[PDB]
């Protein structure tokens, strides 16, 4: 049985209303940006476009969608380094997806997988990525 | 658009009467219960009554115009509405280029005329013995 | 997948309910030929009215294949 | 369809976590939106590439029972598991599942009124009638004199 | 609005009543006098107290 | 135009043959000048004042319901004199349709 | 819940302000007016700021009331100005056959109506900022600049025509029209000093004024260009 | 307000500018320019300019040339 | 609401320097002792410590998972009393357009004082009369004089208090058992570990526990200069 739930949105002027109480822990639980975190899955066409804005972004985003990677903007720029661990990613978690699929009602157990290779998980929580935004080039040459 | 209006050029607070159409209508519909059946006399009366946020629609319109103020990303309208929003300075900008490249040759050439004839080069000579340039716009004469 | 691009997508359509807004019979989206009909006319009188200076007064005297009361005679 | 598509609030990101947007006058840090796309890439192009919510897989048990409590919620559930939710999959779930408030009229305290009195509901709504009709015939035979 | 100009409060209670040391209530002008004169009559008038009653207004001499 | 509201048969039958036009007083009463008591202060004929609204005045009928003091116009809602601040709770305006939802109604 | 509306209960500048123009009355000299005229710009100041002060009530009105406001205030000044054309063209039977000379319709209305077009293309383009929530320092700067041309051309005219006020009906009301144009670009400078950018955008009543007044200008010297020059 | 799709037929993308290479000629890239902002207000811009051209330099032919050749005294 | 303003940024979150320092005398306040800050607070850490707490997810039932986040479970008292609120908001800055009110389903006109100006319209079509205006008092069964339409007047107050969100959970919501610290520690450290943040509010609320400015960094994050 799923109880019924008052929903308020605003601080000053508040503004009730019913709701799914699953669904607002889902809404709470987007709203945690650096744990849910939006991916991004790109296809040829998109690709070739990017590259009329970053050539370098064409280029990572390439690697990507060879791979059928969904992958985070700010992990592309580092898709060379990154790239055999996102690979592993891609297992762990599509087997996970399987796992929880498959498994029959009522039957909440975690799945197993290597969480070590999955970013952002209590396993591990990612790299301190540096920033690229700095010029190499010498403008005299 | 400029000119601010309550009905479809409301940017001051963003309101609108119905949903967007990206919805489905399970989802969210335009709040229209016109088409309502007759009631059962066997129901009774239990809210109100009175249109306000008792029915649905009219409750997800008001949360989703207060919802919708916190997106992602833009949602990009066509090139049609952005040319509308800056007719005017499309529109006189031209006009500048038409001072500049059309008026001013012609203009410039009815001076140089004048220098030479003493009328402008789109006027009767006189034969009256009266001096000067006349007037410039023959046909209002 | 497949997408579209946003700035080539056709304008949305006024929604279908009992308050329903509709300009599609008022034909006031555009000029018509009507309204370049009357800038050729403007054009023309303008011409016209250079041109010929004595068309306002214009000769008395009247001659007729078939008379007066024939229809090209009045026009 | 709003303000020209331009959201009220939305997320800016930097890379630079010592950067600041009002102290700093350097000019090389892009801003990135609330999906991480860098600020030199146009929304017409971004807007078209597909993002979707990656939740951490502890949570798919979680998301698991939500759909089987509701399984109307059942489809939404599993697009976020797969990795399929995109932000309008979302705003389609969050609006599907919020209801109105009820007023239960059978809760309001009423004006006192005796017994004797609610006895004579009728007979009072039977003279509101005659005033009625009295009214307007008297309309029609007025008219007719003064005019 | 959370602390906004409240749509509607309650009165405070009025200042305390003052007596004088004998215990008489004091009295505060009034512009209402009791004329001097011998005419006592009394005029009535049916008012409009609305669309669907009245009043019978009353005019005294004194 | 107005012409009043639409009367049927069937609603002039009564249910008694006895039942006339009830006889109720719609003059409110006998009034005047307000006439304060010097004994109150600027506070208590405030007071006073506020007791003798016309506007707060009503007719009980047979059945339990009041015919209240009634206006075309809302100048004449507001206590006399006027205070300050006169409508904190906006006035409604009560208008009638047809329409109806289900979420309303309970079976 | 709240008030609709939180009332405003007392006001001093109104006292102020109508004291300020009795001194102009009262004045023994017009070295008083000069300072007074300060006053009544520090005083119109302090009421703007209440109106910026007023932003805290959240009220969704207070921008529609404030918009239709100056678009009463526009209609006046058009009415303002058809009055100075109804003046002149009612004595028109009388202009033209003079000896009087009239100005020439090939530098002054081509400059100025190139250099009025530069003002609004400018306004123009701050609009667009607005709207896409960015600035441009330089805009401000080429509006003094074209104010400063449009003074300095207007300040040569007077002084180096030759005909004057009292010569003809004609030529007072050739200063005198050109003079109200003046006024109301000059109160365009008195409103763009200001132009900064502010984080609250779309909800700031001075944007859409500061527009729709630019081009009111503008379109009033079409007009005017056509009546006296052309 | 009548809906009605964007009229804008030429390409969407040049690509890439590499040094000005691989692109349209520029007098085809003016004309997707004015395609690309709309036509409407190159039209109404210069349409009042046309307009008063064209009338007074009309009056070279119209009331200058005409009038010397046509005076009947 | 059409007649509200732009949502401001408070309305979606409160920044963090909003945050009590006094953390371990916040989780321990009770909800009717709690301020509109506090209770904010209160609320969003709790409720992101379950929510960031996956294991426990699935095992714990919606009555608790809702108290966790704060959320109020719905009874026809509170839904009562939440939809007169929101009907006296809307008709703050709306037409007031119903059925034809009658004894059974008098019209009913909410205030929060004793009194409110009403004005009855009569019926529909025909029906329709002029405005006429009567002051709708509590404790009487108002009867239009003109159509006999039937107004009452309905009040939201409660214990010498008007209805209002923050009333309506204070009487029905029932505090739970006492949240425990070390469910929030234990959370900190799944989120948060070598200079890697990702639990924020918890990383705060943890230094607070502490004291203040004992986890790395947040020395330099409470230094401000002006
Ligand atoms: C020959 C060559 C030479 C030619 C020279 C020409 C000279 C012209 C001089 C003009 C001077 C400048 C004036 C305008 C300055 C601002 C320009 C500007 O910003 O334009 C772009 C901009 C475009 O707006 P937008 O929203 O972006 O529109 C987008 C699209 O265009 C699409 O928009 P949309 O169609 O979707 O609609 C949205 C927009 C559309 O509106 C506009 O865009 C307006 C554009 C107007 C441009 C000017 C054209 C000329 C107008 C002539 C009007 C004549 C009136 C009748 C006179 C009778 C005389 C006997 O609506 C509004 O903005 C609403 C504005 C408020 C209107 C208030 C009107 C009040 C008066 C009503 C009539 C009163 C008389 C009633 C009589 C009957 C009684 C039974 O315009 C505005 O936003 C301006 C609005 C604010 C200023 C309004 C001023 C109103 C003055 C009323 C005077 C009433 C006097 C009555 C008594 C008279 C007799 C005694
Ligand atoms: C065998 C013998 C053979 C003989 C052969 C002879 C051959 C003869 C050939 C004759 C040819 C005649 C052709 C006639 C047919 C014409 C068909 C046609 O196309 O008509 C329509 C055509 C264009 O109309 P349309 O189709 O509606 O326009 C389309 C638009 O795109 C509509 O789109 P939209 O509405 O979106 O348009 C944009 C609109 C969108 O609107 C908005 O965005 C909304 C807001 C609008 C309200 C704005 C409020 C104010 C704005 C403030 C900003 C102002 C900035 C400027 C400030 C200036 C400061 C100084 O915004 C604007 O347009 C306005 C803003 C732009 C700047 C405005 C500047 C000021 C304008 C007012 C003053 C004008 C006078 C200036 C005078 C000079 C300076 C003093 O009309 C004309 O061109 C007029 C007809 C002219 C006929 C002249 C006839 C006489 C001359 C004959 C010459 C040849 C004779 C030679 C001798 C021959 C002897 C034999
Ligand atoms: C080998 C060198 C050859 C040089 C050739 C000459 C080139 C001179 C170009 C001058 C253009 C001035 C345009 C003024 C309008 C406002 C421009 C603007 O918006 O600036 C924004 C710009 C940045 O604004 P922001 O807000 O930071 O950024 C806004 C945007 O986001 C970002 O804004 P943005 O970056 O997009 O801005 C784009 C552009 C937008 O404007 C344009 O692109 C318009 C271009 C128009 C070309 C005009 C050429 C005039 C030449 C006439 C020569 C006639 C000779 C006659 C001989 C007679 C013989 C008998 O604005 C500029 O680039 C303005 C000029 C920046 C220079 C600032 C440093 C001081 C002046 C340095 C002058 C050096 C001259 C060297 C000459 C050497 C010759 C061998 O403003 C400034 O830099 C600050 C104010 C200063 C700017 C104006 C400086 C005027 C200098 C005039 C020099 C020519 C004098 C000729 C006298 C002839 C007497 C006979
Ligand atoms: C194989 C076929 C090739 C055909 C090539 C055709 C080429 C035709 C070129 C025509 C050039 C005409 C130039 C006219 C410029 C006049 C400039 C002028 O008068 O400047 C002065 C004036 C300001 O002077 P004031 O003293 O202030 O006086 C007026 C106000 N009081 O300034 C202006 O007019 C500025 C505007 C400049 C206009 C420039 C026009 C250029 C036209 C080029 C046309 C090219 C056509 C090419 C066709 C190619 C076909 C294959
Ligand atoms: C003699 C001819 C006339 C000249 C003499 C002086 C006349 C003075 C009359 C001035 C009338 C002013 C009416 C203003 C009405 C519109 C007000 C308005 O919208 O202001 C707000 C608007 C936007 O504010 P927000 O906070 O974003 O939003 C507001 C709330 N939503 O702000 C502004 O307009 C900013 C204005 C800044 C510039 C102020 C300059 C004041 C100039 C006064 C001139 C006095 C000169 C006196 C000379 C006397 C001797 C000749
Ligand atoms: C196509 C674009 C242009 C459209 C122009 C529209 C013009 C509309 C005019 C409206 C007013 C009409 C008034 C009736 C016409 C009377 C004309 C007339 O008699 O003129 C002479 C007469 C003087 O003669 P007497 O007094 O007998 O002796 C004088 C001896 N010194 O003059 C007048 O009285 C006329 C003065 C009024 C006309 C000028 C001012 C009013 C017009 C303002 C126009 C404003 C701009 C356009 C607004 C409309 C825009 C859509
Ligand atoms: C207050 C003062 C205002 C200023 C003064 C205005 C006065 C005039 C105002 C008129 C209305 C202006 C708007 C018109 C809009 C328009 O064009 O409107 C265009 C409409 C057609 O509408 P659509 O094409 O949009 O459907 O045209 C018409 O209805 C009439 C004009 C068409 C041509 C008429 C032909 C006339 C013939 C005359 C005889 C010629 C003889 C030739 C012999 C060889
Ligand atoms: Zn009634």
């Amino acid at each position: 049985q799923v109880p019924d739930v008052f929903a308020t949105f605003g601080w000053e002027r508040r503004l009730t209303v019913i709701h799914h109480p699953g669904v607002m822990a889902i809404s709470k639980l987007l709203d945690q940006r650096t744990v849910v975190k939006p991916r991004a899955t790109f296809n040829q066409e998109l690709v070739e476009e990017i590259g009329d804005y970053d050539e370098d972004l064409q280029r990572k985003a390439q690697v990507a969608l060879d791979n059928g990677l969904a992958i985070e903007w700010r992990v592309l720029d580092f898709i060379d380094d990154e790239l055999p661990r996102l690979l592993a990613e891609k297992r762990e978690i599509e087997k996970a997806r399987e796992q929880v699929m498959s498994k029959a009602p009522g039957d909440y157990t975690q799945p197993v997988f290597d969480s070590s290779v999955v970013v952002p998980t209590p396993a591990n929580l990612g790299r301190n990525y540096p920033t690229l935004n700095l010029p190499s080039g010498d403008p005299t040459e | 658009k400029h000119f601010f209006t309550d009905g479809a050029n409301d940017y001051v607070t963003g309101w609108e009467n119905t949903p967007p159409l990206k919805f489905p209508a399970s989802v969210m519909k335009p709040c229209d219960y016109s088409m309502t059946k007759p009631i059962p006399k066997h129901w009774k009366l239990r809210g109100s009554g009175i249109h306000g946020p008792e029915n649905t629609d009219l409750m997800k319109l008001v949360l989703w115009n207060r919802l919708k103020q916190k997106r992602p990303q833009r949602e990009v309208p066509n090139i049609n509405y952005l040319k509308d929003s800056i007719r005017l300075e499309l529109s006189v900008n031209w006009w500048l280029m038409s001072c500049i490249f059309l008026w001013g040759p012609w203009l410039h050439w009815g001076q140089e005329y004048q220098k030479v004839h003493e009328q402008p080069p789109w006027a009767m000579k006189r034969i009256d013995g009266l001096r000067g340039e006349g007037y410039f716009t023959w046909f209002l004469e | 997948y497949k997408t579209e691009n946003p700035l080539y997508k056709d304008d949305e359509p006024f929604a279908k309910t009992c308050h329903t807004f509709d300009y599609t019979r008022e034909g006031t989206e555009k000029n018509g030929l009507g309204y370049y009909c009357l800038m050729g006319l403007w054009a023309s009188i303008f011409i016209w009215d250079s041109l010929y200076t004595g068309a306002t007064m214009p000769t008395g005297v009247h001659r007729y294949v078939w008379g007066p009361y024939f229809p090209t005679a009045w026009f | 369809a709003y303000n020209g598509g331009y959201p009220f609030h939305y997320v800016v990101q930097y890379d630079d976590p010592n950067y600041d947007c009002e102290a700093d006058f350097e000019f090389e840090e892009i801003p990135r939106d609330e999906f991480g796309v860098p600020a030199h890439i146009p929304p017409e192009l971004s807007t078209q590439i597909r993002h979707t919510y990656y939740v951490p897989p502890q949570y798919y048990p979680f998301l698991k029972k939500l759909g089987e409590d509701t399984p109307e919620l059942k489809p939404y559930t599993d697009k976020l598991i797969m990795g399929d939710m995109t932000y309008d999959d979302y705003e389609e779930m969050f609006y599907k599942f919020a209801k109105p408030l009820k007023i239960y009229r059978s809760r309001l305290p009423l004006p006192y009124r005796t017994d004797e009195e609610i006895s004579q509901e009728k007979y009072v709504n039977w003279c509101g009638r005659w005033y009625s009709y009295r009214q307007r015939l008297q309309g029609d035979y007025y008219s007719r004199h003064y005019f | 609005r959370i602390g906004g100009p409240p749509v509607f409060m309650q009165f405070p209670p009025p200042p305390p009543k003052e007596y004088l040391a004998d215990g008489t209530p004091k009295t505060y002008p009034l512009h209402q006098p009791v004329f001097d004169h011998g005419y006592t009559w009394e005029h009535w008038y049916m008012t409009n107290a609305g669309v669907f009653h009245t009043v019978y207004y009353g005019e005294f001499a004194k | 135009i107005y012409e009043g509201q639409t009367v049927q048969e069937s609603e002039l039958i009564p249910q008694e043959d006895d039942w006339v036009i009830e006889e109720t007083n719609f003059c409110l009463g006998r009034n005047c000048y307000v006439r304060f008591r010097e004994e109150d202060d600027l506070a208590r004929r405030a007071l006073h004042q506020m007791d003798s609204q016309l506007n707060k005045m009503h007719t009980r009928l047979r059945d339990g319901t009041v015919i209240p003091y009634m206006s075309f116009h809302p100048d004449e809602m507001v206590d006399r004199p006027a205070p300050i601040h006169t409508f904190s709770e906006k006035p409604l305006l009560k208008w009638t349709w047809d329409e109806t939802y289900e979420e309303a109604y309970d079976d | 819940f709240e008030l609709n509306i939180n009332i405003i209960n007392y006001n001093y500048l109104g006292i102020i302000i109508t004291v300020i123009i009795s001194i102009y009355i009262y004045n023994n000299s017009n070295i008083i007016s000069v300072y007074n005229s300060n006053l009544l710009l520090i005083n119109i100041n302090i009421w703007m700021k209440y109106n910026i002060l007023d932003m805290l009530n959240l009220n969704v009105l207070d921008y529609k009331i404030l918009l239709w406001i100056v678009v009463i205030i526009i209609s006046n000044e058009i009415l303002l100005f058809v009055s100075f054309y109804w003046i002149y063209y009612h004595n028109y039977i009388n202009y033209y056959h003079v000896n009087i000379l009239i100005l020439n319709s090939y530098n002054i209305v081509y400059n100025n109506i190139i250099l009025l077009t530069l003002l609004s293309t400018i306004v123009n383009i701050k609009f667009y900022n607005y709207i896409l929530s960015y600035y441009k320092y330089i805009l401000s700067y080429l509006i003094y600049y074209n104010n400063y041309m449009f003074n300095n051309k207007i300040i040569l005219e007077y002084k180096n025509n030759s005909n004057y006020t009292n010569d003809s009906v004609y030529m007072t009301s050739y200063f005198y029209i050109i003079l109200l144009h003046y006024i109301h670009i000059y109160d365009s400078i008195i409103l763009i000093v200001v132009y900064n950018y502010v984080n609250y955008k779309n909800i700031n009543n001075y944007y859409i004024n500061i527009n729709i007044y630019y081009h009111l200008i503008e379109v009033l010297y079409i007009v005017i260009s056509i009546l006296l020059y052309l | 307000h009548i809906p009605h799709p964007v009229k804008y037929v030429g390409p969407r993308r040049y690509g890439r500018y590499v040094y000005g290479m691989n692109r349209p000629p520029v007098l085809r890239q003016v004309k997707d320019w004015i395609d690309w902002t709309g036509w409407n207000s190159v039209f109404g811009g210069f349409s009042f300019q046309v307009a008063f051209g064209l009338m007074i330099v009309s009056g070279v032919y119209l009331n200058n040339y005409r009038a010397t050749h046509t005076l009947y005294y | 609401y059409r007649h509200w303003h732009r949502m401001s940024e408070d309305d979606w979150a409160l920044p963090l320097d909003s945050m009590p320092e006094d953390v371990k005398t916040l989780m321990a306040t009770p909800q009717t002792e709690r301020g509109f800050v506090e209770d904010y607070w209160y609320n969003r850490i709790r409720g992101e410590a379950t929510l960031l707490d996956p294991e426990a997810l699935p095992s714990k039932s919606y009555i608790a998972l809702a108290r966790d986040m704060g959320l109020q479970i719905v009874d026809e008292p509170s839904s009562h009393m939440m939809g007169l609120i929101e009907l006296y908001e809307y008709l703050r800055g709306a037409s007031f357009v119903g059925p034809f009110g009658t004894i059974e389903n008098p019209v009913l006109v909410p205030a929060v004082g004793q009194e409110r100006v009403v004005a009855c319209t009569g019926g529909v079509g025909d029906e329709e009369h002029f405005t006429l205006w009567f002051r709708c008092r509590e404790g009487f069964m108002y009867r239009c004089g003109e159509c006999d339409q039937i107004f009452m007047l309905v009040r939201l107050y409660y214990e010498d208090r008007y209805w209002t969100q923050t009333l309506v959970r204070d009487t029905f919501m029932s505090d739970g058992d006492m949240f425990d610290l070390k469910t929030l520690e234990r959370v900190h450290k799944m989120w948060n570990k070598d200079e890697m943040v990702r639990w924020e509010v918890g990383y705060w609320a943890q230094d607070y526990v502490l004291g203040k400015g004992v986890l790395p960094g947040m020395v330099e994050e409470h230094t401000r200069v002006n």
